[PDB]
């Protein structure tokens, strides 16, 4: 005599099957559902629109999970439209990993989600989000209204321009808690061009890229210094230079509230040890689950 | 029976409907609806006019205007407001952008 | 231990064969799901390596 | 006409239960095999794409 409050399945359901299931859900007053998790069930456009109609008719779904489901452009259109702010949708945490929707999909989401005010955790990792589309996220951070928690940006094509735009946005953002941008092709190290005698003039022409990277790292330092809330970071599988590593090490010294961070593996080993030792003091104290004596 | 009471003075305790999601977006709704006013009430002509006028104002193309230039833009649109309150509003919004001039 | 004193029990042949078929089907399904999981893991690894290469391939080009 | 005479044939519930459960297991095998084929094609293509990404390294260095 229980109800379907959380859904978690891992088998492909087919567009016809998913559509019929979700439309039957919509036509049934089933408001007990609170979470649904599917990886690669491939809801796609039709399934996504079905869940959108169900959500708008019921307005009771709170958790969702759609990784590796191959959500297309029209699927992102549905996701953006159903996420309107007058819908009053109870969705809590959103995740669309393994979905190469790109800039088109990210814009379709941002249609309503760029200024949406519902979720807690939204993940789009391994989505190859293009750097240009990061402008949309730029509009999300410049907003002064802020009661969301998480944003995952690992494994996309945001790149150096994306990181600069994100840090510009952070310059005004005062409430971000955890951010993950690793594995995003972000190239800080110029490369192996460390023997100048091989190319004597390589320094003269290399003015824009190096100055831009130094500006990016300086903005990173300023954001981390002024960041009174953001304390979770991930830079794994990224191209982070040793000089940038040492600069970040020196800069983070002032902001000691950061309870977790990540850096690329090829950063200086001594700098890695220094960062680990410094952040050891910053680990949050695990709050014991208060076990109320049932009576 | 026997008038064994008993009325209860129902004090609505502040322990219901506490928001759960701390610090990224969830207030985004309010201003969004406010935006819909100029996402509704206003013709796009004034939107384009203000876009171009500010881009003219944004001499450095930084999307931002300082105190003097913000008063510039307000006056150019025929805004008549006391110095003080506009000053506090600008200060609040600059606090919302601590790392932006 | 060594004797073959198998009294002539004529148990239900049909039910035993049906149970054998159902057990075969369950074993086949579990093996299929195992292979599906490993193949999905390998494909995910391959795609992650592809994205890694797209970000990578820098040292030799710069050389 | 086929209106009223739904006579209470005493058909064996267990026999059809076994038959349709074997039917369901066979459909499950078909679906699992198709999914495994799709994912194995995906994994092989991803492996070839990563190899040919190191071969984008190869193509760069061969140019």
């Amino acid at each position: 005599d229980e109800n379907i409050e959380k859904i978690h399945l891992w088998e492909e359901l087919g567009p016809v099957g998913v559509r019929s299931i979700m439309d039957s859900l919509t036509e049934i007053p089933y408001l007990h559902t609170k979470s649904i998790r599917l990886w690669k069930v491939k809801a796609q456009d039709e399934g996504t629109r079905t869940i959108c109609n169900y959500m708008e008719k019921s307005k009771t779904i709170e958790y969702l999970d759609l990784m590796d489901n191959q959500v297309g452009s029209l699927g992102c259109e549905f996701l953006g439209r159903v996420l309107h702010p007058q819908i009053e949708i109870p969705l809590l945490k959103l995740k669309l990993d393994h979905n190469e929707f790109g800039t088109e999909g990210l814009m379709q989401l941002a249609a309503g989600l760029c200024m949406n005010s519902v979720l807690e955790k939204l993940s789009l990792n391994y989505c190859a989000i293009t750097a240009e589309g990061s402008k949309y996220i730029q509009q999300i951070l410049s907003f002064v209204n802020t009661n969301l928690k998480k944003l995952k940006m690992k494994g996309n094509l945001l790149k150096n321009e994306g990181v600069h735009q994100l840090f510009r946005a952070f310059k005004v953002n005062k409430t971000l808690e955890k951010v993950d941008l690793s594995d995003n092709q972000f190239d800080t190290t110029l490369g192996d061009d460390q023997d100048p005698e091989a190319n004597p003039n390589f320094f003269e022409t290399n003015k824009d890229a190096i100055e831009h990277n130094k500006q990016i790292i300086e903005n990173i330092c300023e954001v981390l210094k002024a960041a009174d809330t953001l304390l979770y970071y991930d830079f794994r599988f990224n191209n982070i230079s040793k000089t940038d590593a040492k600069a970040i090490i020196d800069c983070l010294e002032a902001n000691k509230n950061i309870y977790y961070m990540e850096l690329s593996e090829h950063i200086p080993k001594d700098l890695i040890e220094r960062k680990k030792g410094l952040m050891k003091k910053r680990k949050p104290k695990k709050k014991k689950k208060k076990k109320a004596k049932k009576k | 029976m026997d008038n064994t009471g008993k009325l209860e003075k129902q004090l609505v305790t502040l322990n219901d409907g506490l928001p759960k999601k701390p610090a990224k977006e969830i207030i985004e709704e309010l201003k969004h609806h406010l935006y819909q006013d100029f996402q509704k009430f206003f013709s796009e002509e004034k939107k384009q006019q203000y876009q171009n006028n500010f881009a003219l104002f944004d001499r450095d193309n930084d999307k931002y205007i300082n105190l003097s230039e913000l008063k510039e833009l307000l006056t150019s649109v025929n805004i008549t407001f006391p110095d003080d309150e506009l000053e506090e509003l600008y200060n609040e919004f600059c606090l919302t952008s601590p790392e932006a001039d | 231990m060594s004797k073959k004193s198998g009294k002539g029990k004529g148990k239900n042949d049909g039910d035993e064969l049906g149970a054998e078929k159902e057990q075969v089907l369950r074993t086949k399904v579990e093996s299929l799901i195992q292979r599906l999981g490993h193949e999905q893991e390998r494909a995910d690894r391959a795609k992650a390596a592809e994205n890694e290469l797209r970000a990578r391939l820098f040292d030799l080009d710069k050389d």
